[PDB]
DNA sequence: TCGATCGATCGAT
DNA sequence: ATCGATCGATCGATTTTTTTTTTTTT
């Protein structure tokens, strides 16, 4: 038979990596030891491999692989009986790797059969899980029906005549469902690839299958890399028929890279809380007790810009913490809020968010008048798919626990707008019309970006007769900071000589002092530390508000309070210490205060 | 890869190229015969001329394309619709749809059921087959207002994102625009300035990079001299090589060569002048309900600067482009003075 | 058609032709078939089926088409010598005007200009570039002006000629569309009233109230041989080089006193930019020629004959041949007129543009102009396309415009 | 018209 | 002379889809 010699071959690969694989070191071992326990049944190669050590056995694999497929199942089960007490439930599931050959769909033809290629494309119409009881127990009705054969075939067959007996061959014992194998799969198709774009055809569709452990880590909209084991399968082919059938294409793959949507969250190779959450203490001790932190922090994002140095150092604010604290069941509380930008004609309104969008993850960024009234919900539908209305998302709630601020915040119609009347606050939205009840969540926090009614400033008349809109909004939007144009060359000057270092090829910006990945990871450790509040400002800021509202008794009230306890618990998150310190408050109430002599005319 | 030439071509380019007459000789070969309002197609070259390329391998920040945009748009009977009929037999990735064409769901995301899988399937769109191509579009006017909130997406981000109760999408498409927009009457109206003419707002009119208008030839002297030639031109049926030298297809490399081994960068020279004239330029505070100058036009223009310097293949920037760049700001930057 | 039942809907019936006969039939020809009825066993399920019920066909063997087939048209117009009797017999060309539709009086100088628009024959491929010359004009304003009666007639005597209106047919009515074949089931294109009426004319009327999108409809046939569905939406390519007959109502009113074009009509400026003739049909009180007509049509009912003893209005018959030999000529254009023809341009275009706010002057009048000359010299077959030719046409878009004048 | 049913039949044993 | 295998006469079992008229929401 063919496949004795890949039988061996392995059987030596086993062998040299029975000892060590690669400098006294094995790495094909060790995801064997992590499976030891619960033998969930996949181990990954590089084929890289198969070129350092076994000396080519890609022209013994990767024509006739389907022959040889099943014998290194075989070999991965003489593999893992060496050492452990083994059973034959061990199996083979594979997620190949390594491989340098990266082809299309169009490269396809007869003679393409038993390789392992590589392909990309993007992921439509998904389907789900669907089980498969592919074995069992079959044979005669007399006594002797235990049978662990080969009726896993694609093609299902009831009939077996017998192991045992002379009996019939015709009538089958009844079913196994309790000691047998099952496994799991699911299918999709996928579309011509956005990697290859040619003109004048289709975007012909593969059809194209994924085994268990592979299963639901891939989803739409995403590009790929898989393994190319095309396969037989098991009206209008009117050719010539035969006998001792008219087959379509199909294809199956057994790896995947599902890269372009993959961060990692937080885990100087040290010690810490956890295993890389924080390692770089080394530093991040630094970056907790310098004094001229907060500049230095300001100016750490933005060397590319130059405008006000105010919101520099609040916008920080919307990626900072909240509270997280642990309370009883009186109600949500609240972490993160509101803010808002107006401004004059384009002094950099959409730079500072086009990229905040690139700067942290979860928060992607668009306008909703890019479509319809679909950015709160889904596509209003009502023709026959499924069950003739589906509204289960939109684009707003795709910012779970991030953040997707707009454009053009002022021209937009006043139903996802009056929706959002309530949706920031009492962060749960509800519908009718189409509603299996509906009861979502939305949670997170926001970036105005508005325009004055005729472009610009002229000081005649309220800021509320400024914008001249409905109210009640401009309250839970706890900060404005508005950017104002004047006309002085010096500041313009300043910026054309910011262009002179954006083109000057080398050192086309300024000289830094701290970099942005040390930033973001002291950032994403900050939150983590369930804060403390037991400080005579705790005590001490009902006279802050009662002065507050002293400057007041000359609108109102608490909502700016909630806000301010906010902005200053986060500003204490900032200083990487729980324990609410009397200082927060007063540089939170000189922000509290600039913003609203700000709204002042 | 398909196109790569031998180095005897380079003979011929390059002698196109020594000479200033370049500027003006592809201008004047574009059009079969017609030999009027060449005064805009010596810009529209710098859209053949596909821009530059800055890119952003640098600092993954702001991804500031060189992003040119440039529209004409006047009375329908100059030949809009006709030369660019023949410019998408210019153009390689030549698309020709328009205002109420096509919707945006007309543009973007073809999705419907096919029965080759006999499946639902998330599905095409049409401006992103054209990458970095372009599409002629005419008669702008007549689309929807779902319609034309999309391209603003493209032309202030040049991105897309889509999400629809199957997929969500994060593709790439970008692409300079071209397209022929008319008014709701035959001519535009005297006394009445584009500022509120056409469908558009208070300032995204002006948020083109410039838009060449164009109307009739208000003049009955010139009708003879096209009436005569141009029908001479059907009456003889055929071309003759002129002192404007049309190549047969050796012209069509200098476009198809020098978008690739080029990359230009700037010493000093585009810089200063609007850095020093900044005073009297940004004077623009007054006006009632006007649009004038705002500090992203030099954005624009070291593209326009750049791109006329890729023409003379100049490596390093071009001086000389940053004076018809000012001339072709100025050619229609007070069509307005009233 | 003619003899069905007072209340009754046409039926059909299915043929078999055998033997030598097949490609003896095409669509739209009254045929006259001489066969023999048989019955038919669709042999299969034996329920539905085999229920003795004869699902009958036929069985023929000649096929002599006597109405508009090889028999009753010859040629199968150029045959000269049978003709020339009558060709030198009568020299005139209003007497062919006024013999289409001859049974009222007025509007003369539309009946001869839609005469130009049966014959055409401008045809070249110069610079590879093809030229249609397929005239396609609209009629407009309609209190009382017998609209559908010129359409109605034209599409009979038109050979090959089709007729529409407004909600009688949907998108898929006027383009291709599908069906399974008795012959294969291959599932094929079948298309509608534009999509068969080519190298011909198909007539439409009340043209404002045919649909919204039908305006991109017929906009895609100014640029000729052109039909694009997106039907299956993959190509939906077809070859339809008809003309068009358009003829539509105002809205509320006819040219108030303050109304303009494309503000009393409510139909795409667009559309109406791409026509080559465009004919508005105005009737204003005429305190005697409402008379005229009175006595014109009232002898139209007494009798069946209008024209009494004062020309001789040609028979159809004839007509038909009168016509196709018109076209084979295919002239030159003369350059002495050429330094000419672009004057004519010229004062076509300033007469018009002497003042501010008149209705649209195009810049395709000078592609208009040659392609009606022409066709115009069809009918002289000569070549010979003189100076007084286009004297005419100066005149026929002279009064197309400014029809409000007076 | 297709399929298994059942009963009969022809060499082995 | 007993019994299993193969042949062949005998039995019963399958054959319904493309427009329209109200309905909710943009
Ligand atoms: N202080 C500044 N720093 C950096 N860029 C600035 C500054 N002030 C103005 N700009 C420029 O102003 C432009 C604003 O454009 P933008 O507001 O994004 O357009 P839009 O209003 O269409 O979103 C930016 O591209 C930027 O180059
Ligand atoms: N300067 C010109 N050169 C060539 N053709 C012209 C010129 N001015 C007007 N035309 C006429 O304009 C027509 C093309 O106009 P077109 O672009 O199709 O109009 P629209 O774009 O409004 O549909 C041609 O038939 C041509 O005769
Ligand atoms: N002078 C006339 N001579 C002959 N028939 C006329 C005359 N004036 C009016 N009619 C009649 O007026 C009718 C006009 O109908 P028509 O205008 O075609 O309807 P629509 O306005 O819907 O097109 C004709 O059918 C014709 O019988």
């Amino acid at each position: 038979v063919k496949d004795e010699v890949g039988i061996r071959a392995q059987k030596l690969f086993q062998d040299f990596l029975e000892e060590f694989k690669e400098d006294g070191e094995i790495k094909y071992t060790r995801p064997a030891a992590s499976l030891e326990s619960p033998d969930r049944c996949t181990l990954e190669v590089s084929f890289e491999d198969v070129e350092k050590y076994d000396q080519n056995l890609a022209t013994a694999i990767i024509e006739e692989y389907y022959h040889i497929y099943p014998f290194l199942c075989q070999s991965v089960s003489n593999y893992v009986k060496d050492r452990i007490g083994l059973k034959t439930q061990k199996d083979c599931y594979v997620a190949f790797t390594e491989v340098p050959t990266r082809h299309k769909v169009r490269d396809l033809t007869t003679s393409k059969i038993g390789t392992l290629i590589r392909i990309s494309g993007q992921v439509v119409r998904t389907h789900p899980v669907h089980p498969e009881l592919v074995s069992g127990v079959f044979m005669c009705l007399d006594c002797q029906t235990e049978i662990r054969n080969v009726e896993q075939q694609f093609k299902f067959t009831n009939p077996t005549i017998c192991r045992n007996p002379v009996c019939s061959n015709r009538k089958r014992f009844m079913l196994d469902v309790e000691k047998s194998l099952f496994l799991d799969f699911q299918k999709i198709r996928i579309q011509e690839t956005q990697a290859e774009l040619p003109r004048g055809c289709i975007p012909r569709a593969v059809e194209i299958i994924l085994r268990s452990e592979l299963v639901e880590t891939v989803q739409a909209g995403d590009r790929y890399d898989f393994t190319g084991t095309l396969i037989v399968v098991p009206l209008a082919g009117v050719g010539t028929r035969a006998e001792n059938l008219n087959y379509r294409m199909a294809f199956l793959a057994c790896s995947v890279q599902a890269t372009t949507a993959r961060f990692g969250g937080t885990d100087t190779a040290e010690d810490m809380k956890k295993q890389m959450t924080d390692a770089e203490w080394h530093k991040i001790y630094e970056m907790s007790k310098d004094r001229n932190l907060y500049q230095n922090l300001i100016s750490s994002l933005f060397p590319s810009i130059y405008g006000n140095d105010e919101v520099k150092r609040g916008i920080l604010l919307q990626q900072f913490g909240g509270v997280a604290k642990t309370t009883t069941e009186k109600t949500s509380l609240r972490g993160d809020i509101n803010v808002c930008i107006v401004g004059d004609p384009s002094t950099a309104k959409s730079q500072f968010l086009k990229q905040v969008s690139d700067f942290s993850p979860r928060a992607i960024y668009t306008s909703g008048k890019a479509s319809s009234a679909a950015g709160l919900t889904a596509a209003v539908v009502r023709d026959e798919e499924s069950f003739d209305f589906v509204i289960e998302a939109g684009a707003l709630m795709l910012a779970d626990n991030g953040i997707c601020c707009i454009d053009e915040f002022d021209k937009m119609d006043q139903r996802d707008q009056v929706a959002i009347h309530e949706a920031m606050e009492q962060q749960t939205i509800s519908i009718a019309r189409a509603g299996v009840r509906a009861t979502l969540n939305a949670r997170t926090s926001i970036l105005a970006a508005a325009n004055p009614i005729n472009g610009r400033y002229d000081r005649s008349k309220s800021l509320q007769q400024n914008i001249q809109l409905s109210a009640p909004i401009m309250s839970r939007f706890d900060l404005f900071f508005i950017l104002v144009d004047e006309c002085n060359e010096v500041v313009d000057y300043a910026i054309a000589r910011k262009i002179v270092d954006l083109h000057s090829n080398i050192e086309e910006s300024v000289e830094r002092a701290y970099t942005r990945e040390e930033v973001l990871r002291y950032v994403t450790f900050a939150r983590q530390f369930k804060p403390v509040i037991s400080q005579e400002a705790g005590h001490m800021l009902v006279e802050n508000y009662g002065h507050l509202r002293q400057r007041d008794t000359g609108r109102i009230t608490v909502r700016q309070l909630e806000s301010m306890i906010r902005l200053s618990e986060a500003m204490a998150k900032l200083e990487c210490s729980n324990r609410v310190l009397e200082r927060h408050v007063k540089e939170a109430f000189r922000l509290l205060n600039k913003s609203i002599i700000r709204v002042e005319q | 890869k398909d196109h790569i030439f031998p180095p005897e071509r380079v003979e011929l380019l390059q002698l196109l190229a020594k000479k200033p007459d370049i500027y003006d000789r592809l201008a004047r070969a574009i059009a079969p015969s017609i030999y009027e309002n060449d005064d805009i197609k010596k810009g529209i070259l710098l859209q053949l001329f596909g821009g530059t390329k800055k890119k952003h391998a640098t600092l993954g920040r702001q991804n500031f394309r060189s992003e040119i945009h440039l529209l004409l748009c006047g009375d329908p009977g100059t030949s809009k619709s006709q030369m660019l009929q023949y410019v998408f037999n210019l153009v390689p990735r030549s698309q020709y749809t328009s205002g109420r064409g096509s919707s945006a769901v007309g543009l973007t995301a073809y999705v419907t059921k096919d029965p080759e899988t006999r499946q639902l399937v998330l599905q095409t769109g049409a401006l992103v087959l054209a990458d970095n191509g372009v599409c002629c579009i005419d008669e702008f006017d007549k689309m929807n207002d779902s319609t034309r909130s999309v391209l603003h997406e493209v032309m202030e981000q040049q991105t897309l994102s889509i999400a629809k109760a199957g997929i969500i999408c994060q593709l790439n498409a970008r692409t300079s625009i071209l397209a022929a927009a008319n008014p709701a009457e035959s001519q535009w109206n005297k006394r009445k300035n584009i500022i509120d003419n056409v469908q558009l707002p208070h300032t995204l009119l002006s948020r083109f990079d410039l838009i060449f208008l164009v109307l009739d030839p208000q003049d009955e002297i010139f009708d003879k001299r096209l009436a005569s030639h141009l029908v001479s031109l059907y009456y003889v049926t055929r071309h003759e090589e002129e002192d404007t030298m049309f190549d047969m297809s050796v012209l069509r490399d200098y476009i198809a060569y020098a978008r690739e081994h080029l990359s230009p960068t700037l010493s000093d020279e585009a810089q200063q002048r609007l850095i020093q004239a900044y005073v009297d330029m940004r004077k623009v505070g007054a006006g009632r309900g006007q649009i004038s100058a705002y500090p992203r036009q030099l954005e624009s223009l070291i593209r326009l600067s750049e791109a006329h310097a890729k023409v003379r293949l100049s490596n390093q920037v071009e001086l000389l482009d940053v004076e018809e760049a000012w001339r072709l700001h100025r050619e229609a930057l007070k069509q307005s003075a009233t | 058609s003619d003899q069905v039942p007072v209340g009754h809907i046409p039926r059909s019936m299915t043929i078999m032709c055998r033997g030598e006969v097949t490609r003896m039939a095409q669509p739209g020809d009254h045929i006259v078939v001489s066969g023999v009825f048989l019955p038919l066993m669709r042999t299969g399920f034996a329920q539905m089926i085999q229920g003795l019920l004869s699902e009958t066909f036929l069985q023929a063997h000649r096929i002599i088409c006597i109405n508009k087939n090889d028999e009753i048209s010859d040629k199968d117009a150029e045959l000269t010598p049978e003709e020339l009797e009558e060709l030198a017999q009568d020299d005139f060309y209003e007497r062919l005007a006024t013999s289409l539709a001859p049974e009222i009086y007025g509007h003369l100088d539309v009946k001869k200009a839609l005469l130009l628009l049966l014959v055409g024959g401008v045809d070249k491929r110069p610079d590879g570039m093809k030229i249609r010359g397929n005239i396609n004009i609209c009629l407009m304003g309609d209190p009382g002006v017998a609209k559908s009666q010129l359409l109605g007639y034209i599409s009979r005597l038109a050979v090959r000629s089709q007729y529409t209106t407004g909600r009688g047919s949907s998108g898929v009515g006027l383009t291709a569309a599908v069906m399974k074949d008795p012959l294969t089931g291959e599932m094929t294109l079948e298309g509608g009233a534009l999509v068969l009426a080519d190298q011909g004319v198909c007539c439409i009327d009340e043209f404002d109230k045919m649909a919204d999108q039908d305006r991109t409809a017929i906009h895609e046939v100014m640029e000729q041989q052109t039909i694009s569905i997106a039907k299956a939406g993959i190509m939906t390519t077809l070859n339809a080089r008809v003309s068009i007959l358009a003829a539509a109502n105002p809205a509320f009113g006819r040219y108030n006193p303050r109304r303009t074009v494309e503000q009393n009509i409510q139909l795409p400026a667009a559309l109406l930019s791409r026509f080559d003739l465009l004919w508005l049909i105005q009737d204003k009180p005429d305190r005697d020629n409402d008379l005229r007509l009175a006595k014109h049509i009232t002898y139209v009912h007494s009798h069946s004959k209008q024209p009494p003893t004062r020309v001789k209005a040609l028979d159809m018959n004839l007509m038909r041949r009168y016509i196709n030999l018109c076209k084979r000529k295919n002239p030159t254009i003369p350059d002495e007129l050429t330094d000419y023809i672009v004057g004519a341009y010229v004062e076509l275009r300033r007469e018009a543009r002497n003042q501010k706010d008149m209705t649209f002057t195009s810049a395709r009048n000078l592609l208009g102009i040659l392609r009606l000359s022409t066709a115009l010299a069809r009918l002289r077959l000569s070549d010979s396309v003189e100076k007084d030719d286009v004297a005419e046409a100066l005149r026929l878009l002279e009064m197309s415009k400014d029809s409000l004048n007076q």
